[PDB]
């Protein structure tokens, strides 16, 4: 019996959780995903891997899920685990809306989930979720927000970041090309198509190889919108 | 409700009236109060008809598992021990009464009484609300060593008496004779109930 | 591939590099431990199951060394392989029949019985702690609708309908001969079963060395043919 | 449930999982504290400047109550768990005693918790060392260090995280009653300490401040850099 | 009591090796094919039938889940029976709770979840089946493919099991968006017919159709008719 | 790899042997029993001047008459100390009397072989306590010092040295101890042996000292008292 | 090497190595010898002293008015199983209002120690007991072992070097039904002293004697108490 | 190897733990029973391992119920545990069904119980065989022999332990269908004195029992006079 236990909740001889870092390898092989935090809105841009075949595209997007009235999340890596995490986040935020009669801020939601991923990473011996998540959501305390969480349960707020394939080149291009507090929504669109153009080595970028959904404010209500294909071709053509 | 059983040499005879009344208006004027628990073990229901039915069904289930697992017909003593256990374990929740009767290779005909969760073999084990009106008749007309026709006409007479006096009992009188050959289900229509002093 | 093996694939029910389950396949190697061979075939009127019966010790009470097991008043059963596992599936199958009768108010059809039992062997072929019950249970029963029924469930969870079959060491030659006869067409049926089995064994059986079960349309109750009647069919075989 | 014994002795008497967790702390972002006359300062190294980064949500210096705050280092998620449990337990203490928790109470609590997960079924030890600083109701300053092994201590000023050897050497050399006579000498003590280990001292490992009977006070990054030029 | 730790652990490369292997098992399964027409969906799967002894009408691979949903698989049979009973359970819970036929995207979400739960739970292997769920409602066709890893893809037309690569390349050149249902069935049966190896009959290939009238299996007579003209 | 409940080829649990080796790394503590009461002195082994000396408390109170010295995994002994405290106080509540030392060391000694990895209804203890305690106290039977170890065996001892240098020191205990010894002689003697064994130069900071006398409750000697006793060196 | 890690692994020879290694524990324990006469059931224990200053660990444990034990091996296991035995006897004198017969007691202990000897991840009790008990059937001396087996003995000696004591007890077992109390205890002390190294000697310290019989509830005699019984022994 | 737990078939399909446990039964001392016209008899080659043990130590003839006897072998503690399980079985059957349990159903239940431990790595097989005897006016004498695998077979003559083969060759010398208990007892005695390898493992006891007509179906150990006349005759047949 003890021969069979993989012991997924133990440290190494140098203090590195092998399952969490191997998971970071898996998400390391996932499709790149990046969003940017701006003043007038927030956009997410994810390389799709449903590229192109006899797929049907029955859904509105691939890696963008809607979490409450006021938030959106992008996963990367293990698709199924991303499903479980999304369902769990919806359950959390709706329990907060039951128990407080207001939307849940992004920080509280991310912490509630990241306590879960940490919980698997610590005991129970289950494998950790190999699914990194980028969040976007508005709240009346702190404004537009971007939260990156990873399999280890650690998370942080960012102004624009990229997770997945070529994440290093993506964050590099953001460091070279992000104007803090001065990026507009359209400036964010242009930069995002810049980074995704340079990173995605499959080679000529199409409207089919990515999707982008943007969140802004409109009349005391938050709008979570995905970009139609015409706008994507328009913005890539503009990028040319 | 007036169910009755009798023990004779080759087997038994389980008479029973065929009315179930709701208060003062009847709900069912034909209802077989003899549901088989096995091929040759009938239980005469009474009291809470729903409760009696649930007990007959659960008892039939256990008696069938125990029946097949031994690969031999379950003795009536077994059956009245399972219906006795299920009638005793729930006695605060079931107003049931099940004069379980039958046949078996090892003992021949039997009629066990199981009111309130007890177990007592008896020659004739009458029950039901109408049974409180025929103790006189059965005591005056029961002689041990009854041939089968004597048992059948006997219980028909007795339940006839109970039906004439009791309001909780009316309709037809079912009779089954359980022996080594098998069960012989019979019915007594209201035009055939032997007439007694009517005034 | 081609017999490749990695880690604990050869120890528990997990997929080897090829995709096989070595524990289930070994279990099929385990039905050959009993050293027996059983057969069931069905004609339009009845379904007959004939088996070996090896009583070597002479102290064995021959009344209890039997692979026929009355499952209900209408459902036959012939085990094969390891013995005690066969006993256990007989108890579980009997419990299934009594429970179907209690909850659903009628005799469990053979298809739903053998389906259910196959569902209870699959659970062994998926969980990692318990092994698969090494015993291929064959059933025979007369449904009022489809008629004579013979279904074979094995440690792999499979099961199917059969116009004939065989289980045990000589399943190969048995099924070969039954091919050679079904392609050449059932009233006697029993003559077919004993002819096939005695052929693949080449024994010229004696009336005590085997057993026979029959469930006929005219007689739903599963029943066992004694050594006298099996003597009748055998002697009816020798005299042609 | 998973009930394997993860933490078990080895053939020297060592608990290898504990030594490994302390390994994880030794790669944590270096933190330091000091205990002054009426002030208690904590410094958390830099951690991850990353110009796109958000400052507020990547700090290591959370509040445990009105009078109890804590740094840490190592597996930051785990420390988020311990911080959470300690907060709920502080409030349960105010429910059952009406008195705010002494620093000894909450620290000995968390030390108990870390000790339990060092010694239970299917649970790895926490990879966090927490330097909980706070003020007893009498107002005395309090520094308690808690490591994954669960053993805790009072401290004058102790450093945790990577390179805590050299920094602890620093406070061994420079902690004097002249050093903590005033506020600014105290804070220039802390930042003067980490500056041996904080790349480009000035605006990296910003800090935190708590005054007697005053809620936690935090930088003030520009004010970190004033001290930066003041020491560099 | 049973093993509580996951048996599927991230290999040092980070790709879940058990799901690679399980996908190899489905890759060896009997070939299946599904194509979505404009008004419905076809399901046709190859019977890897051994000896003629088999009562072929005894069990079917294309089982209905409600009046409007189907299933075909590729790989391990008994595992498939598990997922079928689970799916019937789920659609029935949905029908009790909301009083509506379960939309197929939903059912594939839940059954995809159940296929995921065993890539992570204690001491269970992942499934070894790749489902094809075809469904009709809102006047629209649906065809999803769930894998052992739990993820589900929405497809126009697909193929799985033995030789699924040549199957998919066969569909890329032969699927057109305006294909009516019967000509769809013709295209699928041709697709299997590319690598059948055994001279298909109305006994050894199954055909399922889901249209506005609901889902059902085509009796071997009708399937024999479609096996005409080929 | 093997379990926690495995017996070696010699007949001892592995985890109790490796644990009793783990106690060998702890700081040496020593206490001595006399007809006047029992004393307890333990080396703190301060690691850095930045530490608070009053932080390391290896001689803690279990009740008004039972002082519990320890040595080894100081973290583990917290569950033992709290166990004993809850025990003696529940004993006082129920039975309205102080609890004997043998009763306490026996109770708290029941949680030493209570470890496993398959029964585990809670997440119960997954390894033996890496603690060697020395419950000292006085009752109606008078002064008594009960050793205890990870293996759960609690034994009455006249005077015992436990920890890193406990062997040599124990040789000093059999060398110096005699039944008619007076308690101040006990304090002086034990401090002499610790001064023999300690690596660092002895002082009144990196040790502690407690005693429990027939009329005196448990008491920890402060700095000045320790210095006054170390004036004899 | 690959069979000696678990209790639930049958060797190729059909033995459970962990159980045998468990009996090695009682074989290392300090020697304790019991025996019985027509009327008395005597125990005799050498209380090991770890250090010269340390006191000899107790080997005898009151179980009830008529039953006493003598452990040898893992002590904490001994107090666990002793707590179980005590709970049994108290429950019997509670419900049935009569002292538990001894043989039923050692049967309960047998089924108790048998459970972990067959379930994975448990370990056999490494405590080997002698139980003395008087009831209506006369005095009793049961031996129990890590294998959960129990014995009914005329006189048995467990502990390190116990084989000598069992040798002597074979030399003189035929006399034990007739011996009075004192002569009996003399036999026990002699056979127990057969185990120790030659130079070292029985004293009032390292010996304990718990006697129980017809007219006597079970009673344990400590260091000064064995004086009367601890005399002569040439 | 491939033999580290029962839940692991070898490449040839043999749960090595059950076979090993059978090798544990085969190292123990042989016990035999013989069903005959009117009941069943049991002998027990109960090797006494030292002169210290009481006459009657380590009995291997139990009483799982008043109409059923039980002779065991092998690792004896496991035999006791089967005693508790079986006793709970017959008790449960008398409380459920109100009469003495048919022995056949009792060896079904117990056989499923032993079999319950050859499927999991979490537990090991019972390393012990045993025989059950019973007599009743309704079914006569019956003898079932569970082994570590859990399989239940009815025997006219049985033998379990180390000298099983020689005891079988001895049992086949009998017309046990045509003998009564009081004559069976002698022959079982002769069997145990013959099969016992004397020069190796000397000093056993003979511990007999029957259940049948003369005991009114009540399983009880043999009278000492009958056991001693039996040993006398069997030893005389050795000569």
């Amino acid at each position: 019996s003890r021969r069979y236990d993989s012991r997924t909740t133990i440290f190494s001889p140098e203090g590195r959780l092998y399952q969490v870092e191997y998971a970071m390898e898996a998400i390391g092989h996932a499709g790149t995903c990046l969003g940017i935090l701006a003043n007038d809105g927030v956009l997410l841009a994810a390389e799709r891997r449903n590229i192109h075949k006899l797929l049907d595209e029955v859904f509105f997007s691939e890696k963008i899920y809607k979490l409450n009235e006021d938030m959106a999340c992008s996963v990367a890596g293990i698709t199924s685990d991303a499903n479980v995490l999304t369902n769990e986040l919806r359950l959390i935020a709706q329990r907060y809306l039951l128990q407080y009669q207001e939307p849940i801020p992004c920080e509280q939601l991310v912490t509630a989930l990241c306590d879960i991923k940490q919980a698997y990473t610590q005991f129970g011996g289950k494998r950790p979720f190999g699914v990194s998540l980028l969040y976007i959501g508005w709240d009346k305390h702190y404004g537009f927000q971007l939260y990156q969480s990873d399999p280890s349960g650690n998370y942080g707020g960012w102004k624009a970041t990229c997770i997945g394939n070529n994440s290093a080149a993506a964050v590099s291009m953001l460091k070279q090309d992000y104007k803090e507090g001065e990026m507009t929504l359209k400036s964010a669109l242009a930069l995002a198509i810049k980074v995704l153009n340079k990173t995605m080595d499959v080679s000529k970028l199409s409207a089919e190889k990515v999707e982008i959904a943007t969140l802004t404010r409109e009349n005391g209500k938050t709008v979570i919108r995905v970009l139609k294909q015409k706008e994507v071709e328009q913005l890539i053509k503009k990028h040319e | 409700t007036t169910i009755m059983a009798v023990e004779f040499d080759g087997g038994v005879v389980m008479g029973s009236d065929s009315r179930v009344s709701a208060g003062e208006a009847v709900v069912n004027r034909v209802f077989d109060k003899l549901s088989p628990l096995h091929e040759r073990i009938y239980c005469a229901l009474s009291g809470s008809a729903a409760d009696a039915q649930a007990v007959a069904d659960m008892a039939a289930y256990q008696l069938e598992l125990h029946g097949i697992e031994l690969e031999e017909p379950p003795l009536v003593l077994a059956a009245a021990n399972v219906v006795r256990n299920i009638s005793y374990k729930y006695r605060e929740d079931l107003s049931a009464h099940l004069m379980v009767a039958g046949w078996d290779q090892r003992e021949g005909g039997q009629v066990y009484g199981t009111l309130g969760g007890m177990l007592t073999r008896q020659p004739f084990a009458i029950g039901g609300s109408g049974s409180t009106f025929i103790y006189g008749y059965v005591d005056a007309a029961y002689k041990p060593g009854m041939s089968p026709e004597e048992c059948r006409r006997f219980t028909t007479d007795a339940i006839a008496l109970a039906m004439s006096r009791d309001g909780s009992s009316g309709g037809v009188i079912y009779l089954v004779t359980i022996t080594a050959a098998g069960v012989d289900h019979r019915v007594i229509l209201g035009n055939e109930l032997p007439k007694f002093y009517d005034e | 591939s081609r017999g490749s093996s990695a880690g604990f694939d050869r120890h528990i029910t997990i997929f080897s590099p090829e995709g096989r389950l070595y524990q289930v396949e070994y279990a099929f190697k385990a039905i050959n431990q009993g050293g027996l061979t059983s057969v069931a075939v069905r004609g339009k009127d009845c379904a007959v199951i004939v088996t070996q019966k090896k009583v070597p010790d002479k102290l064995l009470d021959s009344s209890t060394v039997t692979h026929l097991f009355k499952i209900t008043e209408n459902i036959g059963c012939v085990m094969t392989g390891m013995t005690a596992d066969s006993r256990s599936q007989v108890q579980r199958a009997r419990y299934e029949a009594a429970n179907w009768k209690y909850k659903y108010g009628y005799e469990i059809p053979v298809d739903m019985l053998c389906k259910r039992i196959a569902d209870i062997s699959q659970v062994y072929t998926q969980n990692a702690e318990m092994r698969p019950l090494g015993c291929c249970m064959i059933l025979i029963g007369i449904d009022e609708e489809q008629g004579p029924q013979v279904y074979k469930c094995d440690p792999a969870g499979y099961y199917c309908g059969f116009k004939a079959t065989a289980a045990g060491v000589k399943q190969t030659e048995s099924t070969s001969f039954l091919e050679k006869k079904v392609k050449k067409k059932f009233e006697q049926t029993v003559e077919t079963a004993i002819t096939c089995l005695s052929t693949v064994l080449s024994i010229d059986f004696k009336p005590s060395e085997i057993e026979v079960g029959v469930v006929t349309v005219e007689n739903p109750k599963f029943r066992i043919l004694t050594e006298a009647e099996i003597d009748a069919h055998l002697v009816a075989l020798a005299e042609r | 449930s998973y009930d394997r014994a993860i933490t078990v002795f080895s053939p020297d008497g060592h608990l290898f999982q504990v030594e490994y967790a302390q390994e994880a702390v030794k790669k944590g972002s270096t933190a330091v504290g000091v205990r002054g006359r009426d002030i208690v300062v904590l410094g958390v190294e830099k951690k991850s400047v990353a110009k796109l980064q958000d400052e507020r949500t990547v700090r290591k210096i959370c509040a445990l109550d009105d009078n109890v705050c804590m740094a840490f280092a190592g597996l930051t998620a785990d420390a988020r768990i311990v911080i959470n449990r300690a907060r709920v337990e502080c409030q349960s203490h105010r429910l059952t005693v009406e008195d705010p928790v002494t620093v000894e109470y909450i620290t000995r609590y968390i030390a108990s918790l870390k000790q339990r997960y060092t010694q239970s079924n299917g649970r790895r030890p926490f990879g966090i060392s927490a330097l909980i600083v706070g003020f007893d109701f009498d107002g005395t300053p309090r520094l308690y260090q808690t490591d994954p092994s669960g053993t805790y201590h009072a401290w004058k000023a102790n450093a945790i995280g990577r390179g805590a050897k050299s920094v602890r050497e620093f406070l061994e050399k420079n902690y004097t009653d002249e050093a903590i006579e005033t506020d600014d000498l105290t804070i220039k003590l802390v930042i003067k300490a980490l500056l041996e280990v904080v790349q480009s001292g000035g605006k990296n490992i910003e800090l935190a401040v708590m005054r007697r009977d005053q809620s936690l006070k935090i930088l003030n990054p520009e004010e970190i850099e004033k001290y930066v030029a003041e020491i560099e | 009591r049973g093993y509580s730790f996951s048996l599927t652990t991230f290999s040092p490369s980070g790709k879940l090796v058990q799901i690679e292997y399980a996908l190899a098992a489905v890759a060896g399964g009997a070939p299946s094919v599904g194509i979505k027409a404009a008004n419905g969906v076809v399901l046709a799967t190859e019977k890897k039938q051994k000896s003629i002894l088999y009562d072929e009408r005894s069990v079917h691979k294309v089982e209905p889940i409600t009046k409007h949903i189907g299933l075909v698989y590729s790989g391990m049979g008994p595992d498939y029976r598990v997922l079928v009973h689970r799916a019937r359970k789920l659609a029935q819970q949905y029908y009790l709770v909301y009083q509506e036929p379960i939309p197929t995207a939903q059912l594939v979400q839940r059954v995809a979840s159940v296929m995921q739960e065993y890539t992570q739970s204690g001491g269970v292997r992942p499934f070894g089946v790749s489902l094809l769920i075809c469904g009709w409602n809102e006047g629209r066709p649906y065809l999803f493919q769930s894998d052992p890893s739990g993820a589900y893809f929405a497809w126009k037309a697909t193929a799985m099991g033995k030789n699924y690569v040549n199957g998919k390349t066969f569909l890329e050149k032969r699927y057109n968006e305006d294909l009516e249902l019967e000509d769809a069935i013709h295209t699928a049966i041709l697709t299997l017919k590319e690598s059948f190896e055994g001279q298909m009959t109305e006994d050894n290939i199954e055909v399922g159709i889901c249209n506005e009238a609901g889902f059902r299996r085509l009796t071997p007579t009708e399937v024999k008719d479609y096996l005409a003209a080929i | 790899d093997r379990g926690v409940n495995t017996f070696s080829p010699e007949g001892r649990l592995f985890q109790v042997e490796y644990a009793i080796e783990a106690i060998k790394l702890g700081s040496t503590a020593i206490g001595i029993q006399t007809s006047e009461g029992v004393c307890l002195a333990v080396e703190k082994r301060i690691t850095s001047p930045l530490m608070e000396p009053s932080s390391i408390e290896k001689i803690v109170e279990i009740d008004a008459h039972i002082g519990c010295a320890m040595s080894g995994l100081i973290a583990d002994a917290k569950t033992l100390i709290d166990k004993a405290r809850v025990e003696t106080q529940n004993h006082w509540f129920t039975y309205n009397e102080t609890m004997t030392v043998e009763s306490v060391t026996q109770a708290v000694s029941n949680l030493a072989l209570q470890f496993g990895e398959e029964d585990a209804d809670p997440g119960a203890m997954s390894r033996p306590f890496g603690v060697a305690l020395l419950f000292g106290g006085v009752d109606e039977k008078g002064p008594q010092l009960f050793h205890m170890d990870p293996s759960g065996t609690f034994v009455q001892c006249d005077a015992r040295a436990i920890g890193s240098a406990s062997e040599g020191a124990q040789s000093s205990l059999q060398e110096v101890y005699h039944k008619s010894m007076t308690l101040k002689e006990a304090i002086k003697s034990s401090l002499i042996i610790l001064k023999q064994v300690m690596e660092e130069k002895l002082n009144a900071t990196n040790i502690e000292l407690a005693t429990v006398q027939p009329g005196q409750n448990f008491h920890m000697f402060t700095k000045e008292e320790l210095e006054e006793v170390i004036k004899d060196i | 090497n690959q069979y000696d890690n678990d209790v639930t692994v049958w060797s190729p020879q059909g033995r459970i190595h962990q159980i045998e290694y468990a009996m090695e524990a009682v074989k290392q324990g300090s020697a304790t010898v019991g025996l019985k006469s027509k009327t008395h059931a005597v125990l005799v224990a050498l209380k090991r002293a770890q250090s010269e200053l340390a006191a000899h660990q107790k080997k005898i444990l009151h179980v009830d008015n008529h039953i006493g034990i003598s452990i040898a091996g893992l002590t904490a296991d001994a107090r666990l199983l002793c707590n179980f035995m005590r709970q049994e006897c108290l429950d019997s004198r509670f419900v049935f209002d009569r002292p538990l017969p001894v043989s039923r007691l050692v049967s309960l202990i047998g089924s108790k120690t048998q459970i972990p000897t067959q379930r994975y991840g448990r370990r056999p009790y490494g405590v080997g007991l002698l139980i003395a008990g008087y009831d209506d059937m006369g005095p009793h001396i049961f031996q129990t072992c890590p294998s959960a087996n129990y014995f009914d003995c005329r006189a048995m000696s467990i502990g390190a070097r116990s084989q000598s004591a069992r040798t002597y007890l074979e030399r003189h077992m035929s006399e034990f039904m007739e011996c009075n109390l004192n002569e009996l205890v003399k036999h026990g002390l002699r056979a127990l002293r057969e185990t120790l190294p030659a130079e070292q000697d029985l004293t009032t310290k390292n010996v304990s004697i718990g006697i129980v019989g017809k007219d006597l509830e079970f009673t344990i005699y400590d260091d000064d108490d064995v004086s009367p019984f601890l005399e002569g022994l040439e | 190897g491939y033999d580290l737990s029962a839940s692991t078939f070898s490449p040839d399909g043999r749960v090595f733990q059950v076979e090993y446990a059978m090798k544990a039964v085969e190292n123990s001392s042989t016990a035999i029973g013989i069903r005959c016209k009117d009941g069943v008899v049991f002998g027990v080659e109960k090797l006494v391992l030292s002169k210290l043990y009481e006459e009657g130590s380590n009995k291997r003839l139990f009483n799982v119920d008043r109409h059923v006897g039980m002779a065991v072998a092998g690792l004896l503690a496991d035999a006791r545990s089967l005693a508790d399980i079986a006793r709970e079985e017959a008790s449960n059957f008398r409380s459920n069904f109100g009469y003495n349990i048919p022995l056949k159903h009792l060896a079904d239940r117990v056989a499923m119980y032993v079999h319950a431990y050859t499927l999991y790595s979490a537990v090991r097989p019972f390393g012990c065989s045993f025989m059950l005897g019973s007599y009743s006016v309704n079914d006569g004498a019956q003898l079932y022999m569970i082994d570590p695998s859990g399989v239940s077979y009815g025997y006219w003559g049985c033998a379990i332990g180390k000298a099983r083969q020689a005891a079988k060759t001895e049992i086949e010398k009998l017309q046990m269908k045509e003998m009564t208990c009081r004559d069976i007892v002698k022959e079982v005695a002769k069997i145990i004195y013959i099969v016992h390898d004397e020069v190796k493992d000397k000093a056993f006891e003979l511990e007999l029992s029957w259940v049948g007509e003369l005991t009114n179906g009540r399983h009880e150990i043999v009278p000492k006079d009958i056991r001693e006349e039996a040993e006398k005759y069997a030893k005389e047949s050795l000569k």
